[PDB]
């Protein structure tokens, strides 16, 4: 599992795997791991599968009756407070990491952070799951300040190849989505999509 | 093990027209033989027995429920239980101690009360029927009952030859475990009659 | 006591529930539905009083969810607290069965809970009238209807309010003599509806329409140019 | 809590002539993990009372949850009557010996700083209940490591300016810089004086590293 | 795993007299090989007769005071007087039973004056018993202390030696005494020793010196 | 009580409910008369299933009939759990009549102003019961409910033979409601559901369209 | 008029035959037996005005406040009965309290007025209870959203208003109100309009003292609701006294 998503300016840019193993058995391996909370808000889910659907799908209830008493589009924010909320909540019974960005016309592209434990944080890059630590060098080194749509999708599907490359729990197709304001864009990458980089061979 | 505690060795085998049902007779705390004369096949009707082997206690408290439930049901209902539901109806009661689990595996043996087809089957502590058409077992002498009921039962058995099958199944099988035994108990369910007989059986 | 609260008269009735219906005609304002081949519009009238309110805050058309959209007519109160359930139920049909609520399941619904403010003696009915629309998924355009009674129904056209009985008379040799279809004749048979037997002459600031489409199932409360769209093509024939 | 997740390390604390000022890095770690590098683990409560917390940040951020909307519904009266320093203190003592008594603690060491009717305010809270007062705390390794040169000022000279309290707070963060392995270079102080509470970051350490060539 | 107790150390002492009681303890709050604070007072002023000594888990002895101070308070509603010192006694015996099993880690005396106004001390376990004591040494350090008392206030294993009543400047003494050398070698306490005197005249209250290792 | 028997005030004001037990099943028409041509006839049903044996039809009131059929199907289905049988029709009446009796015996409420008629068919043998809202049940040859029952029930009690076969227990229980229709029954207008054997199941309109036609 | 016996007027939980709730009808009759609450959006806030009577020369100058902080960012002027507006005030601050712990930011107005407004009609239905006898505004100002200002009857309706008036001369200040560019004006000089309006429909010879409280929230105050500063209302007293002049 890694999940990740990157702040850009006019919207932000997802990306996941697409491994889920029980063990070391490849149970699932073209899981939809970007799960549509509201139309411009996705969440990155990491952890046990169990709970982080369970709190994708209350969080999906909780989210869309609220737009729907309020007559708004909701905001990243209250998507990620509510995730914040079950996960602390329960932070005891689930094993759920949270990555949730999307786009609202009140405060832009946002990214927050709900790890283990529940709390919650913005950042303009969030990474998770079993194989983020095999990236956090990556993502420290690569990451600029105010980089484009393309460029922000480019910059996803080397950290997440890279992250599939080394852990074993990581694999599968990329599947990368792009929220702004018109919409979202999604994409899955696979075989020779997935930027290929070479063994220090001899 | 809790099913071990007393011993127990039931079993229930189909005939042509006709069901069988078997237990041993020994009620024992562990090692320590009691009584020979323990009650492990209740009645449940004229034509439908149920068996229940495993602890002792489990086997008087769910045959006694079971017959609360079935008297019951056969008042409310005016006519008497079909064995499937009869089936149905331990199946609950075994499942609604799903985490309290009652340490006792029946076996239900048969015959319709409006059709006279042979019915047997039998279940886990938790509730999971299994209904087969030649024979099940329940008790601490499963696999000497497996190898003596799939060598010896054959179909479409009358029943005498239907009471020499699971006869010499129960003798053979309750004679290479030590905390089973003690005299079997052999209930022969025909469509006009019960045949209820006891075996020379080993006392040791 | 018999007439106060919900038990049976005599002759069987409820005079509560009757009362109710009494109290949907206090609110001065009638509404419409018809539907269409491809198209289910609402329309209600946007009469406000008082000069120096917000006029975008008054309104009877409510969306339930994207797809499914609702005029309430009758106790003002009452309608916002019986769209908030409408709301919860909606929500919650998705949430445990994983697809959207159809209209006559909500209205079902709705009903359902209105015949328990008819039978327990402790609390009133509820006096207001919700008309449901939405498109179904294989059955088309939906018109839903439920009254403070419980009893809901589905509708070819239907009316609530006021002008009721007359709208339904307008709506009633209209429907027998065309098939009413398309998007425009449907905007302009429940716009000449409510004008017929309101006899006043729309200008667009005073009526508020509301349509699905099977081309579009998203529920649309029209703009007020929209609505002048509809009534100049409707105002010169 | 009974396990915590993201943690704070130290957060220190000292009462000088006029206010008290407080300090805590701005990293969270996850196990050894340096993973949130820009949390804020200050509080400002209101304002005379500020708050820095150690331990797990989730359960922080619910007591910044809690104590703000404490703090809301108590400026929404406007009958002149505040939550006291102390007032936060006690009831912080309250929550984290009530939870700690339902056996689900939060996994929190916290830090009060306040400044009110003249008299300076510093308050220690763990996840028992243990707390007091003192001129100065540290929190984590703090107690081992930042401690002994608070104590050891506050022996020498017992009233602090605030101009020697912050460079004693800098001098003992840039300690627990080189000696905590889950300290970060880049802090928030937090002073409350008669101004109000001011959080002033992030700021870094001056990291003197002579010794490294010492070595043959 | 989550532990609910810490040991914060502190050792607290009790005398009673002819007209007077002694509530004395040493002011460190510890924490393993730490020192949280130097002034933390383990006496507790009660009633204008009666001062409660707490030692032990110092999270239970805030909770503990908190809870016998607003006892006091609804006694003196429900009642129309102050509390005496047996009923104080009395009622913290069931107060620490009711929580007889997740127990307050708390090491209670309670020296004041009855109701002919002689001193009296109660020591009590964690779980609430208690008995009236001559004087009484608890917590960190009653090891050590109890044994010196015993020789000297108990007049214990001496021979040929003359039975006066203990005064007031004596029993003094014999406090700063018995804290001196206890802060020699238990490691716990020091850095003060706050000593609460209980007269008919009231509750006055000395503070003394004593190592800071 | 008095609510008793003001409850069945409003089950005779109801549309007529004919229900005839044939000799290999069980009819139940009704009466759907729509108040305009606005209502949609497709929308709402009268005749309603409880299992796949039993179905139901009512007199009197719509919403507090909607109230017991969901309470039906759950007494049926929580039968069902336990015994993993479909719950015989003269059980499911007890147990709906129980309910029924209920919102009798509790005050602050109103009795049902619905009586049911309860089809079945279990053992290879058919059932007709009537539950008034009392939560008193009745098995029956024949009978009728709602408006001018009295007539029906007395047309009914001419027309009925024990060797009647189900076509024919369709044709006379349209003749019963044909007795007090005012005004020339369709297809859209009537509805009817039978038991047999193969279940219980509501007569589609094109279905009813020609047992009208043979009359 | 005439009176009514058969006692359809006793509980909310009834309906009369020409279909009305003749107990929420009385509670609306006991708002405009109260002193009048004005209330004024404009370009860049929403200003509150109550003529707070004072009905004994020994209360302390600012008792029984008919103006409330129920947010941070909201404020509700009250009319009608004054424990029953404390309760709805006390109702109106849980809710916006609850909102900010679970969605995690401040409550929107209309969706603090639907909140509040489904609590009032929630008493509007049931025999246990009777409605309330206070009618209330309640209005705010952000950044997003612009001036909000809602106001919920004792019926439990809440609507958007430019201006707004509940009480015994509401009419008369709905006329005033009416004659006002609320649209264009700043909050400042709203004030001093909430003022004289207050003054005009004050009837001195029936009840003969008030005081005047006045609270702003908008763009002055960084969308904080707050009483405004004592130079600022003297001011509008000032403008006010000669105004009427």
């Amino acid at each position: 599992t890694t999940i990740m998503a990157v702040q850009f300016d006019g919207g932000v840019v997802l990306g996941a795997d697409s491994r889920t193993t029980t063990g070391s058995y490849i149970a699932n391996r073209v899981t939809d791991k970007l799960t549509p909370i509201h139309d411009r808000i996705f969440c990155c889910r990491s952890g046990s599968a169990a709970d982080t659907q369970a709190v994708a799908d209350a969080v999906t209830y909780q989210l869309g009756f609220h737009s729907i008493e309020l007559n708004e589009p909701p905001l990243v924010h209250t998507a990620a407070s509510l995730f914040k909320e079950m996960c602390y909540r329960y932070r005891e019974d689930l094993m759920a990491g949270i990555i949730i960005a999307g786009w609202d016309p009140q405060e832009g592209g946002q990214v927050y952070s709900v790890p283990m434990g529940g709390m919650m944080v913005r950042q303009s890059f969030a990474i998770g799951g079993s194989g983020s630590s095999y990236i956090y060098g990556y993502v420290d080194a690569t990451y600029r300040e105010g980089m484009t749509k393309e460029e922000c999708l480019q910059f996803t599907a080397n950290a997440l190849a890279l992250a599939m490359e080394r852990d074993g729990s990581s694999g599968g197709v990329i599947r990368l989505a792009a929220i702004a304001e018109s919409g979202v864009e999604r994409q899955v990458l696979l075989g020779d999509q997935i930027p290929k980089f070479a063994v220090a061979t001899l | 093990s809790i099913m071990s505690y007393n011993g127990g060795a039931v079993m229930a085998m189909k005939g042509k027209n006709c069901v069988a049902i078997a237990a041993d007779r020994r009620f024992g705390i562990q090692a320590q033989m009691v009584t020979t004369d323990f009650q492990k096949i209740f009645p449940m009707g004229d034509r439908l027995y149920i068996g229940l082997a495993g602890l002792a206690t489990d086997v008087q408290t769910v045959a006694q429920r079971l017959k609360f439930r079935l008297n019951l049901y056969e008042l409310k209902e005016g006519r008497q239980i079909k064995p499937y539901t009869l089936m149905s109806m331990v199946a609950n009661l075994l499942y609604e101690k799903r985490f309290g689990p009652y340490y006792t595996e029946p076996v239900i043996a048969g015959l319709d009360p409006k059709t006279f087809k042979p019915f047997i089957c039998s279940l886990d502590l938790i509730g999971c029927p299994m209904v087969t058409d030649d024979f099940v077992v329940s008790g601490t002498c499963a696999e000497q009952m497996y190898g003596m009921c799939e060598s010896l039962w054959e179909p479409n058995m009358d029943p005498d030859h239907l009471f020499e099958t699971i006869s010499q199944a129960m003798l053979n099988a309750v004679d290479r475990d030590a905390v089973s035994g003690m005299g079997v108990i052999v209930h022969i369910i025909e469509k006009d009659k019960i045949t209820t007989r006891t075996l020379k059986a080993r006392m040791d | 006591f018999d007439r106060h609260i919900t038990i049976f008269s005599p002759e069987g009735r409820l005079y509560q529930v009757e009362y109710a219906f009494k109290a949907i005609n206090q609110g001065g304002l009638t509404s419409v539905a018809v539907r269409g081949k491809d198209c289910a519009v609402i329309v209600t009238q946007k009469k406000v009083p008082d000069k120096l309110l917000d006029s975008s805050t008054v309104t009877h058309l409510f969306k339930i969810t994207e797809n499914i959209g609702c005029v309430m007519t009758g106790m003002t109160a009452d309608s916002r607290s019986q769209v908030q359930r409408a709301r919860y139920e909606a929500a919650n049909w998705k949430y445990k069965y994983g697809y959207e609520i159809p209209v006559d399941m909500l209205c079902k619904r709705i009903a359902d809970i209105s015949q328990v403010y008819t039978q327990n003696a402790e609390m009133r009915p509820l006096g207001c009238c919700m008309i449901l629309i939405g498109i179904d998924e294989e059955q088309g355009p939906q018109v839903y209807k439920c009254d403070p009674a419980g009893y809901y129904c589905g509708f070819k056209a239907t009316a609530a309010g006021v002008k009721q009985t007359e709208s339904t008379s307008f709506l009633e040799k209209k429907v027998k003599k065309k098939f009413d279809w398309t998007f425009e004749q449907t905007v302009e048979t429940a716009i000449t509806c409510l004008s017929t037997v309101l006899s006043i002459d729309f200008k667009p600031s005073e009526i508020e329409v509301g349509v699905v489409t099977v081309e579009n199932p998203k529920f649309r409360i029209l703009t007020e140019a929209e609505i002048d769209a509809h009534l100049v093509a409707l105002a010169e024939r | 809590t009974q396990n915590p997740m993201v943690t704070g390390t130290s957060v220190l604390g000292v009462k000088f002539e006029g206010g008290v000022v407080i300090a805590a890095d701005m990293l969270g770690s996850y196990g050894s993990l340096a993973r949130f590098r820009n949390i804020s683990r200050i509080m400002r409560v209101n304002n005379s009372t500020m708050l820095g917390a150690s331990g797990d940040y989730a359960d922080f951020q619910y007591l910044k949850q809690v104590l703000g909307q404490m703090v809301i519904d108590e400026e929404l009266l406007g009958d002149g009557h505040s939550y006291s320093p102390r007032a936060i203190h006690s009831w912080l003592t309250r929550a984290m010996y009530s939870r700690r008594s339902k056996m689900n603690p939060l996994w929190n060491t916290m830090v009060i700083g306040g400044y009110a009717d003249g008299e300076s305010f510093l308050g220690y809270v763990d996840m028992l209940g243990v707390a007091y007062e003192a001129p100065s705390l540290a929190t984590g390794y703090g107690a081992y490591l930042a401690q002994p040169l608070l104590r050891e000022v506050l022996e020498k000279q017992p009233v602090l300016s605030q101009t020697e309290a912050r460079d004693l707070v800098e001098r003992c963060m840039r300690v627990l810089y080189y000696r905590d392995a889950r300290s970060y270079n880049r802090f928030q102080i937090a002073t409350v004086t008669e101004k109000g509470v001011e959080i002033e970051g992030p700021l870094s350490t001056e990291t003197n590293w002579d010794i490294a060539h010492m070595i043959s | 795993r989550f532990s609910p107790y810490v040991f914060n150390g502190g050792t607290i002492l009790a005398i009673a007299g002819e007209d007077f009681a002694i509530v004395a303890s040493d002011t460190r709050l510890s924490e393993g090989f730490s020192i949280h604070t130097r002034d933390s007072p383990k006496c507790y002023k009660l009633t204008d007769k009666t001062v409660i000594g707490c030692s032990g888990f110092h999270g239970d002895c805030l909770t503990l005071t908190k809870i016998i101070e607003a006892r006091l308070k609804m006694y003196k509603h429900s009642n129309n007087k102050a509390m005496t010192t047996g009923a104080i006694a009395a009622m913290l015996s069931t107060i620490l039973y009711s929580r007889r099993f997740f127990p307050y880690y708390v090491y209670n005396i309670i020296g004041g004056l009855d109701e002919e106004g002689k001193g009296a001390v109660y020591s009590f376990d964690p779980v609430g018993s208690y008995q009236r004591d001559s004087f009484k040494a608890g917590g960190s350090a009653s090891a050590m202390l109890q044994p010196l008392l015993d020789n000297q206030v108990g007049f214990k294993n001496m021979q040929n030696v003359e039975h006066v009543p203990l005064s007031l400047d004596r029993a003094m003494r014999l406090v700063k005494d018995v804290f001196i050398s206890a802060a020699e070698r238990d490691v716990y306490t020091g850095d003060a020793l706050r000593i609460c005197i209980v007269t008919k005249e009231g509750i006055r209250e000395e503070t003394v010196s004593l190592r800071k290792d | 009580l008095v609510q008793i028997e003001y409850a069945l005030a409003a089950v005779a004001g109801g549309a007529p409910s004919v229900g005839i037990k044939a000799a290999n099943g069980v009819v139940l028409a009704t009466e759907k008369k729509q108040k305009s041509i606005l209502y949609d006839e497709r929308s709402v049903h009268k005749v309603e299933p409880i299992t796949k044996h039993i179905g139901l039809v009512y007199s009197g009131m719509g919403p507090d009939y909607r109230v017991l059929v969901h309470r039906a199907r759950k007494l049926a289905q929580q039968y069902y759990l336990v015994y993993q049988e479909p719950i015989p029709t003269a059980q499911l009446v007890q147990r709906v009549a129980s309910v029924m009796q209920e919102y009798t015996q509790s005050g602050g409420v109103r009795p049902f102003g619905v009586s049911l008629l309860i089809c079945g068919w279990n053992e290879g043998r058919p059932y007709l019961f009537q539950s008034d809202p009392s939560g008193a049940y009745f098995a029956w040859k024949a009978t009728a409910m709602g408006k001018n029952y009295v007539n029906g029930k007395t047309f009914l009690e001419k027309r009925y033979n024990e060797d009647l076969e189900l076509e024919d227990a369709i044709h006379t229980a349209i003749l019963t409601l044909k007795e007090s229709f005012e005004g020339q029954m369709t297809e859209d207008n009537i509805e009817v559901g039978i038991c047999n054997e193969a279940g219980f199941r509501r007569l589609t309109p094109t279905e009813v369209k020609d047992y009208l036609a043979a009359i | 008029m005439s009176s009514i016996g058969t006692g359809y007027d006793l509980s909310a939980s009834t309906f009369s035959p020409d279909g009305r709730v003749f107990q929420v009808e009385y509670a609306m009759k006991a708002v405009e037996n109260s002193s009048t609450a004005i209330g004024i959006r404009c370009k860049d806030g929403v200003v509150f005005g109550v003529e707070k009577l004072v009905l004994s020369k020994l209360y302390e100058e600012g008792s029984n406040k008919r103006l409330f902080n129920v947010d941070r960012h909201v404020g509700m002027a009250v009319a009608g009965l004054l424990a029953d507006a404390r309760s709805l005030a006390d109702i109106a601050r849980e809710e916006a309290s609850n909102f900010r712990s679970n969605f995690g930011y401040n409550i929107p107005l209309k969706h603090l007025a639907d909140r509040v407004a489904m609590y009032v009609h929630a008493y509007t239905l049931y025999s246990a209870v009777r409605p309330f006898g206070c009618s209330f505004m309640l209005g705010s100002y952000s950044v997003n959203d612009g001036a909000q200002l809602y106001m919920i009857d004792p019926s439990g309706v809440s609507y958007g208003y430019w201006g707004c008036a509940i009480g015994k001369a509401r009419q008369a200040a709905k006329t005033e109100i009416e004659k006002l560019q609320m649209k264009e004006m700043t909050c400042r000089d709203i004030v001093k309009e909430v003022a004289k309006i207050i003054y005009i429909v004050h009837d001195e010879v029936k009840d003969k003292a008030f005081e005047l409280e006045l609270s702003w929230v908008g763009e002055l105050t960084n969308g904080r609701h707050e009483i405004v500063p004592k130079d600022i209302r003297e001011e509008a007293e000032k403008y006010a006294k000669e105004s009427l002049k």
